[PDB]
C-alpha cells in the first residue's frame, strides 16, 4: 500500500496569513517523470472538490492561492492567502500504484481567542417521563478551543453508558464551536437519584466548569 | 464537459446487494489509459477506494472488499456498475464515481442500510433549569428523538428566530437517530413572546410545534 500521513491534523490560521499541509508518502507516487499525487478540499457536505492533480496542476477556476508541490515522497499544499471560505478538510491521494490511498486530511480552523462554553442543563421534560423514557440534555455552546470533555455524574458517581455527544462545526460568524450531551435513562432509573451533574472541563479552566441538578 | 452520474437505491436492508450505477459521457472506455474508480466515503470519515476498471477490462479491487465486489462497463450505453454483495450498517456511505480515479468527481449517491423503518420523531421542549441573573440570557432546546429514516427540517418561531440557533447533527442511536437544539436569547425575550420549536419529517408528514413554556 503507499501509505501517505498528512500532517498537521488541524491546522489554525488566522486569516490572511498563508498555511501549509505536507502528505508524506512510504513509496514514490512518481513515473521518475510525473508525480502522482493530488489534493482535495471538502467543506462539510460538499463532496470532494479536486484542487490540484499530479503534485503541480490546479485545476481550472480553482484560485491560484493554492500552490502544490513537491516529488517521490513528500508533497506540499500552500493555501497563500488563507481567505475565510477555506475552512475545510483537505485530503491528498496518491493513483501511482493500486490501491489508490488517501491521507487522512488536515482540517483548516480559523483562529480566535479563548472561549470558555456557557453550559446549561435541562431535566426531561414532563412529556418525556410520561412515556416512561429520561433524557437529560446537557449544551455546552460557544467555545475555542475544539478540545473539551464530558463527565455526567450521577449522584456522585461518573455513570457513562447511553451518553450521546454531537458537535458542530466551527461558527463562521465567531468561530467558536458547540456541542450536546445527552444522558438517557429510563424514568424508573430516573426516579431513582437526585443530582445530575455535566462538568465540562477544559482549556479556558482551571477546575470543571460543573452545572448540575437536585429534584 | 464530462457528465458522470450515479444512480443507486435509497435504504438498502442488510443481507442485500447494492447495485451502482455510473453514467458517463465526455470520454470513452476505450483511450489508452482510460478507467472508471468507484470511491465512498463513509458517514462522517474518510473517502475508501472501492475498485477500478480500465480501457482493456482490466479490473483492480480494494484487498479487503474484493470478497464482495464487481465492477463491469456497459460500453454500449456508456455505464460501468459496482455491485456490492451482502450490504450490513457499515456501508452507510455516500459512492462517488471518479473519471480515471482522481480527475472528474461525479455528484455521490448515498445509500443508507438498516433494519429500521420509516418511524415519526418526538419532540420534547426543554425549558431552563434556570439560575437567573447570571446573565441576560437564557437558552432553550427541543430534542428531536426517535426518528427514521434522516432528514428532519427544525426552525424555531417558523424560521423567525435564526440568530443564536444551534441544531446539533442527528445520531442514529439504536438504529434510530436524535437531534437537538438550541437557542439562546436575551431575557427580555423569553417569556415575554413565546417559542416555538417546530419539526418536520417528510418521510412521514409529521409536522409538529412545541411551545417552550416555564416550568
Amino acid at each position: 500500500d503507499i501509505v501517505l500521513t498528512q500532517s498537521p491534523g488541524s491546522l489554525a490560521v488566522s486569516l490572511g496569513q498563508r498555511a501549509t499541509i505536507s502528505c508524506r508518502a512510504s513509496e514514490s507516487v512518481d513515473d521518475d517523470g510525473n508525480s502522482f499525487l493530488h489534493w482535495y478540499q471538502q467543506k462539510p457536505g460538499q463532496p470532494p472538490k479536486l484542487l490540484i492533480y499530479r503534485s503541480s496542476n490546479l485545476i481550472s477556476g480553482i484560485p491560484d492561492r493554492f500552490s502544490g508541490s513537491g516529488s517521490r515522497t513528500d508533497f506540499t499544499l500552500t493555501i497563500n492567502p488563507v481567505e475565510a471560505d477555506d475552512v475545510a478538510t483537505y485530503y491528498c491521494q496518491q493513483s501511482n500504484e493500486d490501491p489508490l490511498t488517501f491521507g487522512a486530511g488536515t482540517k483548516l480552523e480559523i483562529k480566535r481567542a479563548d472561549a470558555a462554553p456557557t453550559v446549561s442543563i435541562f431535566p426531561p421534560s414532563s412529556e418525556q417521563l410520561t412515556s416512561g423514557g429520561a433524557s437529560v440534555v446537557c449544551f455546552l455552546n460557544n467555545f475555542y478551543p475544539k478540545d473539551i470533555n464530558v463527565k455526567w455524574k450521577i449522584d456522585g458517581s461518573e455513570r457513562q453508558n447511553g451518553v450521546l455527544n454531537s458537535w458542530t462545526d466551527q461558527d463562521s460568524k465567531d468561530s467558536t464551536y458547540s456541542m450536546s450531551s445527552t444522558l438517557t435513562l429510563t424514568k424508573d432509573e430516573y426516579e431513582r437519584h437526585n443530582s445530575y451533574t455535566c462538568e465540562a472541563t477544559h482549556k479556558t479552566s482551571t477546575s470543571p466548569i460543573v452545572k448540575s441538578f437536585n429534584r | 464537459q464530462v457528465q458522470l452520474q450515479e444512480s443507486g437505491p435509497g435504504i438498502l436492508q442488510p443481507s442485500q446487494t447494492l447495485s451502482l450505477t455510473c453514467s458517463f459521457s465526455g470520454f470513452s472506455l476505450s483511450t489508452y489509459g482510460m478507467g472508471v474508480s468507484w470511491i465512498r466515503q463513509p458517514s462522517g470519515k474518510g473517502l475508501e477506494w472501492l475498485a477500478h476498471i480500465f480501457w482493456d477490462g482490466d479490473k483492480r479491487y480494494n484487498p479487503s472488499l474484493k470478497s464482495r465486489l464487481k465492477i463491469s462497463k456497459d460500453t454500449s450505453n456508456n455505464q460501468v456498475f459496482l455491485k456490492i454483495t451482502s450490504v450490513d450498517t457499515a456501508d452507510t456511505a455516500t459512492y462517488y464515481c471518479v473519471q480515471e480515479g482522481y480527475i472528474y468527481w461525479g455528484q455521490g449517491t448515498s445509500v443508507t442500510v438498516s433494519s429500521a423503518k420509516t418511524t415519526a420523531p418526538s419532540v420534547y421542549p426543554l425549558a431552563p433549569v434556570c439560575g437567573d441573573t447570571t446573565g441576560s440570557s437564557v437558552t432553550l432546546g427541543c430534542l428531536v428523538k426517535g426518528y427514521f429514516p434522516e432528514p428532519v427540517t427544525l426552525t424555531w418561531n417558523s424560521g423567525s428566530l435564526s440568530s443564536g440557533v444551534h441544531t446539533f447533527p442527528a445520531v442514529l442511536q439504536s438504529d434510530l437517530y436524535t437531534l437537538s437544539s438550541s437557542v439562546t436569547v436575551t431575557s427580555s425575550t423569553w417569556p415575554s413572546q413565546s417559542i416555538t420549536c417546530n419539526v418536520a419529517h417528510p418521510a412521514s408528514s409529521t409536522k409538529v410545534d412545541k411551545k417552550i413554556e416555564p416550568r
